[PDB]
């Protein structure tokens, strides 16, 4: 095998991406150019870029190594969830309802296809009734509120805000180093704006201004976080003064920014 | 002379346990209770992150608690494989006992650490939760409540640093630049 | 205002906007004179935070164009998506400030499934603020032909992303603000 | 004669081989260096040996023969006379308990 | 080190032991069998064993991974 | 996707796992030592009490390759300083000896 590519897609894959048009046609070429020198790994491996026909739809070569391995697969859940994937490529919406609602009523593990389940009851846009049912869905979820992190942005999307930033929070909690997902709370609490938002807000933000300090984003955040969630005209100037220090500090630091971009 | 021809039956022996670990782990190979258990365990989680959480987030969390661990407690309100594991250990001491200084059952004991782990090139091998949970819950709010002050209270304190240290952290952007 | 602007921005725009896996963003319209356009953001993407930094890199980045604002030029989800949302809606609102004839533009997002190549370009003049759709011939893709041209092109070519922002900018710290250059 | 008297007496043979026994034949005192035997049979008798006592023994490698004793009377009064899997296991059973 | 060479020089490793192996055979041959008990450790001997101990070092060293 | 551009360039804090991570590395390290210890051992195939010697040596160079693997992140890249250099390998030695055990393949060990 060119193990530098076979490595190179054992890791894009595993990057968990899907910008797989074109790098996972050139995988999926390579993939059917050597899966000989490829053995054992193609047994799902070819699946990445194959994965990438589920969103793009060269299907017949899909479909076709897909049923090579739906026999390979001697029977099981998965291929039936690749089989919800190609009915939803068939656009089969009430026949992908009839063959993953099957397979719940025979497994009930994969949510995954109820995820798309949920993601087709709305998928044109529909998204009310079928976020009450993803609610009810992370109520029988129990892991990657990822899944919820996503619900409640559709939720704060509808302006769902209090529960929004609850879940951030939540999250972040998961994620006892959630950096980013600090900025991301930060930032929703920031769409909140507000003197408790303020606090919670600026707090988690530059927790990770500091914490991540190459996040300039962070840095205008905690920023405004301070100078305005709270800090609305009616600013106390004791403490409006003192987050201005700190703000003129942020702005030290900016001039350096402007510096460091000149460089 | 006889020498190695009885004591390759070391390597032998070897090799046994190895298939025994590998092969015996393909042998011992050969959901509402989960969903909760997983409920169970974020608790415990959230209890033990606590600290991390904000206050205000502790509070909300908190009054979600009190609601709760009262009412989670109301929701919640044989030798065979071992005799099996044991016994090839007599099988290959009748063995070996047919197949007789003692440095076989000697090596025997000795090898198993060392070997097993270099042949992997590895290690080779409902009302009492809801209890708990409301009495170790309002606990740990209470607890963690404290924990929640002190989550705001980092804020504070990291305010004069961060205040500071921004001119070191455009430095620091710089420098991972 | 007879106004004809480089839509290649916006092209980019709905390009990423399928890129982004078929994912809506966040897309700008400006200019002293309609040149050409921005998409801000990569999805439900201007916070209070966000937003108000993209007010701040309108004053500089149009103040380092000598533009004269106008709004946003985005893109939202739907199969053929055209109307707007009360985020789009106080997009809109705040902006009537900025300049003085409002309109609107629409394109379909089919592309959930499908990876389209279809000239989607069209016209909702937003007429006492309300994006009243304009007579069908205003709502037209100039030179159609052309523009599903290089529409297919950066498709194949994947130059949705060779477009930055200050977004990007934000994605990315010391990422450019637009990509000033061809791409 | 006491003195030197015969070998004989409530006799018996066990071992005593037809048209074999004395083939290979051994019967004594050590001692009183003399065979008995009656060839016509075998049938151990001797002669000459003095008064007392001694024990005698009739022998050959065939798998049934043995001795007696005789007291002999001046009187010529005849007398005589006459498991690695188990320890394994034990062991075993202990260090399963440990690991448990 | 290089790994393939990591496993390479393993190998020779287990080469210079089996090399020894011969070796003391011919030692222990010498002292008992050819009864000239003067097979001390020779100086070949010696400097591939101190070879050898220096190819498991580097060997564990890219053995590291 | 959620967060999808988050595209972390940076993990968190160092982290048990891979701190156990590179414990087992030193673990197995110590397996080789362990090996090259029976190694010389059957080298010079003494029992002689110098034996103990070379192990310590071979320890030596043991926590020696760890300074090999320096990259000035003493403390840095690997948490601490000394007491991984104090990788008590006491029952391995048991282990080593057991490895000089083979070694007695000339004559040694009985």
């Amino acid at each position: 095998t060119w193990e530098e590519m076979r490595d190179k897609m054992r890791k894009w894959r595993e990057e968990n991406s899907r910008n797989s048009e074109q790098i996972v046609e050139v995988g999926e070429e390579l993939i059917n150019e050597y899966a000989s020198k490829l053995g054992d790994d193609i047994w799902i491996i070819y699946e990445q870029v194959m994965i990438a026909a589920l969103d793009y739809g060269r299907d017949d070569l899909a479909l076709f190594c897909l049923q090579e391995l739906r026999r390979q697969f001697p029977g099981s859940h998965r291929v039936k969830r690749l089989t919800g994937m190609r009915f939803e490529a068939m656009e089969r919406y009430d026949d992908a309802i009839q063959l993953y609602d099957r397979i719940l009523q025979e497994d009930p593990t994969n949510t995954a296809a109820r995820k798309r389940k949920i993601a087709i009851r709305k998928a044109q846009g529909k998204n009310v009734e079928a976020i009450r049912e993803l609610n009810e869905y992370l109520e029988q979820f129990v892991g990657d509120q990822e899944a919820w992190h996503e619900l409640a942005e559709l939720y704060i999307n509808e302006h769902d805000y209090a529960k929004a930033a609850f879940c951030l929070e939540e999250l972040m909690m998961t994620n006892p180093h959630n950096h980013l997902y600090c900025q991301q709370y930060a930032e929703v609490k920031y769409t909140q704006g507000g003197l408790e938002n303020l606090e919670l807000s600026r707090k988690y933000f530059a927790q990770a201004l500091k914490l991540n300090n190459r996040n300039m984003r962070a840095l205008f955040g905690l920023y405004m976080s301070a100078s305005h969630i709270a800090s609305n005209p009616k600013a106390s100037a004791k403490t409006k003064k003192d987050n201005m220090k700190y703000a003129s500090w942020a702005a030290s630091q900016i001039n350096r920014a402007y510096q460091f971009a000149g460089r | 002379n006889i020498r190695l021809w009885v004591v390759l039956p070391i390597v032998i022996i070897t090799f046994f346990v190895g298939m025994i670990r590998h092969y015996v782990s393909i042998l011992l190979q050969s959901q509402e209770q989960v969903s909760d258990s997983q409920v169970l365990i974020r608790s415990r989680v959230l209890r033990e992150n606590g600290k991390y959480i904000p206050k205000q987030s502790f509070l909300t969390r908190k009054y979600y608690f009190n609601n709760p661990e009262d009412g989670f407690f109301k929701k919640t309100k044989m030798m065979k494989g071992n005799v099996t594991n044991v016994l090839p250990m007599i099988l290959i001491g009748g063995w070996i006992n047919m197949t007789f200084s003692a440095s076989w059952y000697f090596l025997n004991v000795f090898g198993l650490r060392s070997i097993y782990s270099l042949i992997l090139g590895q290690d080779n091998a409902m009302p009492a939760d809801t209890n708990k949970a409301f009495k170790t819950e309002w606990e740990a709010l209470e607890l963690t409540d404290h924990q929640w002050a002190l989550d705001d209270v980092e804020e504070e304190l990291m305010a004069k640093d961060l205040h500071f240290e921004g001119m070191f952290k455009k430095e620091l952007q710089t420098s991972i630049f | 205002g007879e106004v004809e602007i480089s839509a290649l921005a916006y092209v980019k725009m709905c390009l990423h906007a399928a890129r982004y896996p078929h994912a809506a963003v966040n897309g700008l319209f400006l200019a002293p004179c309609l040149t050409d356009c921005v998409p801000l953001f990569h999805s439900h993407l201007a916070l209070s935070v966000m937003l108000e930094v993209a007010l701040n890199q309108v004053d500089v980045w149009g103040a380092q164009a000598g533009l004269v604002v106008a709004g946003y030029y985005h893109a939202n989800a739907a199969v053929n998506d055209q109307s707007p949302g009360p985020l789009a809606l106080k997009i809109a609102g705040r902006i009537a400030e900025f300049f003085p004839d409002a309109v609107l533009i629409m394109l379909d997002n089919q592309k959930l499934v499908p990876q389209p190549r279809v000239p989607p370009v069209i016209v909702l003049e937003n007429q006492g603020l309300r994006w009243v759709p304009k007579d069908k011939n205003l709502v037209m893709w100039r030179d159609w032909e052309e523009s599903r041209q290089m529409v297919g092109a950066l498709l194949e070519d994947r130059a949705h992303q060779h477009l930055v922002d200050f977004d990007c900018h934000l994605d990315d710290i010391r990422q450019d603000w637009t990509n000033q250059r061809l791409n | 004669i006491g003195d030197r008297f015969k070998i004989e007496g409530r006799a018996v043979v066990p071992g005593v081989k037809p048209q074999d026994w004395i083939s290979a034949a051994r019967v004594l005192v050590d001692g009183e260096e003399h065979v008995g035997f009656l060839k016509t049979d075998g049938s151990f008798v001797v002669h000459d040996i003095p008064s007392g006592s001694y024990v005698v023994e009739v022998v050959s490698p065939a798998y049934r023969f043995d001795p007696v004793r005789v007291d002999i009377t001046s009187k010529g009064k005849m007398r005589a006379r006459y498991m690695n899997p188990m320890v394994m296991m034990m062991v075993l059973p202990l260090l399963i308990f440990v690991l448990l | 080190m290089a790994p393939s060479l990591w496993k390479g020089l393993v190998g020779i490793g287990l080469f210079a032991l089996a090399h020894a192996a011969f070796s003391a055979a011919q030692h222990r041959s010498y002292m008992r069998l050819t009864e000239k008990e003067d097979e001390s450790l020779p100086i070949d001997i010696v400097l591939q064993t101190l070879l050898a101990f220096a190819v498991t070092c580097y060997g564990i060293v890219h053995i590291a991974g | 996707m959620a967060a999808v551009v988050a595209k972390r360039e940076g993990p968190p804090f160092i982290s048990e796992a891979a701190v156990r991570g590179n414990a087992a590395v030193l673990d197995y390290c110590r397996t080789s030592v362990s090996a090259l210890s029976g190694a010389t051992a059957g080298i010079l195939g003494l029992t002689g009490l110098y034996g103990f010697i070379f192990y310590l040596l071979a320890s030596v160079l043991l926590s020696l390759l760890l300074i090999l693997k320096a990259g000035r992140r003493w403390n840095k890249y690997f948490k601490s300083r000394r007491p991984l250099f104090t990788g008590g390998l006491i029952g391995g030695l048991f282990t080593y000896v057991l490895f000089w055990t083979f070694l007695y393949g000339m004559v040694h060990v009985y």
